């Protein structure tokens, strides 16, 4: 079920479940355009930088 | 009996959904709206037994399906001109903050904006917006740049004088906000606590004036996904229709 | 009770209001002093379903509600009349003109006459407050930037001025209520009125002979009511399928 | 048995439902009439036991069989809203701003009011309304009359051959209610007073909350057909749900007295 969510602190949550990457489950900064590459590498831009 | 409970969910399920597309087909045309979609997860399974090569012949009946929530894209809508002067349009993210009646503060995205009696900038409802710019009278012209500065001309004047800033929040997690009725929105602890900054600055969007933000509601995908619960809907009730049947011809016999 | 069908009604509703206003800007479009209309629409109040620090909560939509209609106070364009006692506008202002009964009525659209008595009136027999009264024996009517109005004789050089015609201003115009013949009336909405001179405290000038004609943009009508037509169309659709669902429903 | 009288009571209610909508729907080029809409109540409820003690230690739910009985149609109410203006051109008909009401004499000697305005001259000269009821304050039309003139306020004048100034020839007072929604109608587009009602109060248009009288237009109807199709979806849903619970009890009837 690939419906991943954003917590208030920036967690990728599955219905309450955090996702698990490698090397620790997963963390994303606070209000990111989140952008998934095709192979799983998750892009972070922060919003109004360049 | 467990089959009629589990067709029960499931046609729950199904009105809810159809819920939600009519909710969205009904306000297409509110400015600064944003369609909603519904997400269904399974419920608890009943493990009945513990499962050359053959089946493993393990038995886990389900329980059937409800609504956990309804997501919010709070993508960026088409802008339709009004010409109007004290309308304004968000560029990217952010929301106007306004004041209720009782005290708390609320959060709004669609700009239609009219002014009181006293001069104070107000909504089209009578709320105040909280940075409290007031308009004086006898104003030639009002201007509301891509910052957040808005400005009067006045007679005889060589520059404008400027009457306040129209500054916005952001919030950490959009989707979470609840939303209460009256094109407006509320702080919860799904959100994160708001912060305000200048327009064009910290992530905040940008202003433009005399424009509004049109809803983004995609009239094809409803009308598909409509077609999907109706179709879906019939085909539960084929499951009642025959659990019925079994149970009558079981109490017959 | 289905849930789904007081959605689509509200729905529908609201497309036919817009409609309505559509209609009424597109039907007065040669009237003279005529503001555009548009309405505002917003959605019902939401119902939360409980669960047993969630992403998101559970809420479930009404409909929709129209809130308000605002008109656009913009500068519309000037026709020349060839007239003598029309008047136009240039900015903002509004004449003031006594209802029979005794109350003051405000407006803006321009083209006076005078009555038998010799006096300045509206077309419709109502008589402009500060009662401008002209005498017979009237070789021409001169009415300038200001207010003043005056009225040339037969073998005199000098004009004899016989009234100003002052204006009143509101802290906002589109809080004033409506009522037929394009007369508006005060408001708490709309600050109480202050007379002033043309051209001073932010009041407009006067232009002789011309007539302000109607803000209506006639290219955005004809799209917004494409918009309507098939919003309607689609709200209809919503009404048909939620009546096919509930009737398989019932022959169970 | 019980249910099938609750079902019976629901049938009912939802007949007189689509009674009300049909009548809508019916008379929708009807001049000056107000819609109507049927507002139901529950009946009585037999508490067949109180509930007990709880929430002591526990939370089990409160054990109270409270039966229902059904639904009646507890009223009927017309919204006296402002309908459209259609033109006619016809200089004997007013249509009316605001609230009011004409009044008309009914033959037996009482009185009533109405919101149609179109009105015809008989033979003596009198104004009456399409049906031959004397406008109560009777105005007299004279003969060789070049043209009849009815200003927004209730003056009515018309214009001889030779003289230059129109004669006045009467007033077109219009009475107001306390409750406009508390009329009791009856045919030909009549209301009369009742309790419900304050005494009926007449004035000149434009003055105590009267309204005006434009000439030559006649107020429209204002029924919303929109409305009324959902409505009608929605009762014949709800009056299909109604009978089927009504063959559930039939079938399980059946099935006790094959005992």
């Amino acid at each position: 079920n690939g419906n991943i969510q954003v917590g208030p602190t920036g967690q990728l949550t599955i219905q309450g479940h955090p996702v698990i990457g490698e090397g620790g489950p997963i963390t994303v900064p606070e209000g990111s355009e989140i952008t998934i590459a095709a192979d799983g590498t998750i892009s972070a831009l922060n919003p109004g930088d360049p | 009996i467990s089959s009629l409970w589990i067709a029960k969910t499931g046609l729950d399920a199904q009105q809810t959904n159809m819920d939600v597309i009519a909710n969205n087909l009904a306000n297409v045309s509110t400015n600064g709206f944003k369609r909603q979609r519904a997400v269904f997860e399974d419920l608890l399974y009943q493990t009945i037994r513990q499962p050359q090569t053959t089946l493993p012949s393990g038995l886990q009946i389900g329980t059937g399906v409800r609504p956990v929530a309804t997501e919010r894209l709070h993508s960026q809508g088409n802008l339709s001109q009004t010409n109007n002067s004290k309308d304004v349009a968000i560029k990217g993210q952010g929301f106007f903050q306004v004041m209720l009646p009782d005290g708390t503060s609320a959060y709004t995205r669609d700009g239609s904006f009219q002014v009181d009696q006293n001069g104070q900038l107000v909504t089209a409802g009578g709320f105040q917006v909280q940075p409290a710019i007031t308009i004086p009278a006898n104003a030639l012209s009002i201007t509301i740049g891509r910052d957040g500065v808005v400005s009067v001309t006045q007679q005889g004047q060589a520059a404008p004088v400027q009457v306040g800033q129209l500054n916005l929040t952001t919030f950490m997690n959009d989707t979470g906000l609840e939303s209460i009725g009256e094109n407006l929105y509320i702080e919860t602890q799904s959100s994160g606590a708001p912060n305000e900054s200048t327009p064009g600055l910290n992530g905040a969007g940008l202003l433009y004036q005399g424009y509004v933000e049109t809803s983004n509601v995609n009239v094809a995908e409803e009308l598909v996904n409509m077609i999907q619960v109706q179709r879906a809907y019939e085909i539960n009730s084929k499951a009642v229709s025959t659990t019925d049947q079994m149970l009558q011809k079981l109490t017959q016999l």
